DNA sequence: ATTTTATTGCATTCCAGT
DNA sequence: ACTGGAATGCAATAAAAT
């Protein structure tokens, strides 16, 4: 266990831009993105889940 | 213990072994209006042996979760 | 201590086979 | 029209990087 790999500036600049553009993914998007990002489709699937979760967390304390 | 109590688990491990040894068969479940399926027949046997109910999606999920576990050996 | 990847246990939704 | 099964979602959670 494990080890966690931190995705680079390009990797995330790619992701953030596509998340911004749309909140959840579609297969068509996983594929395209995966190619440009050089990451697994799986990973993309997770990064979106987590990125969402980060958004949800910020709608909490008053 | 969790959702699939060990007492239920074993009913599932019978249901498996005494419906198929390894999956098998080509849809010989309907001759009249009785349209059955593997999962549903599992859920049924869980009712007949435990009394506890558990629906076809539970049997769906459980098998998938097990497969995953198996594969990540 | 918080943030960023990754996994696990269920359910729920999407895709076909008959 | 029925189904089982894959993909996907989500909450909880873990642990490296920050």
């Amino acid at each position: 266990r494990k080890k966690r790999i931190p995705y680079s500036k390009g990797q995330l600049r790619e992701l953030e831009r596509e998340y911004a553009a749309n909140k959840f993914i579609t297969k068509d998007k996983r594929r395209k993105i995966s190619a440009a990002t050089s990451l697994s489709e799986r990973q993309i699937t997770i990064w979106f889940q987590n990125r969402r979760v980060k958004e949800k967390k910020v709608l909490a304390k008053v | 213990e969790g959702v699939w109590s060990p007492d239920i688990e074993q009913s599932f491990q019978e249901a498996l072994a005494i419906y198929p040894p390894c999956g098998r068969r080509k849809i010989i479940l309907s001759d009249e209006g009785k349209m059955y399926g593997r999962n549903e027949l599992i859920a049924r046997y869980i009712k007949l042996r435990t009394g506890k109910t558990r629906t076809r999606k539970q049997v769906s999920s459980h098998i998938q979760v097990l497969a995953r576990r198996k594969a990540r050996e």
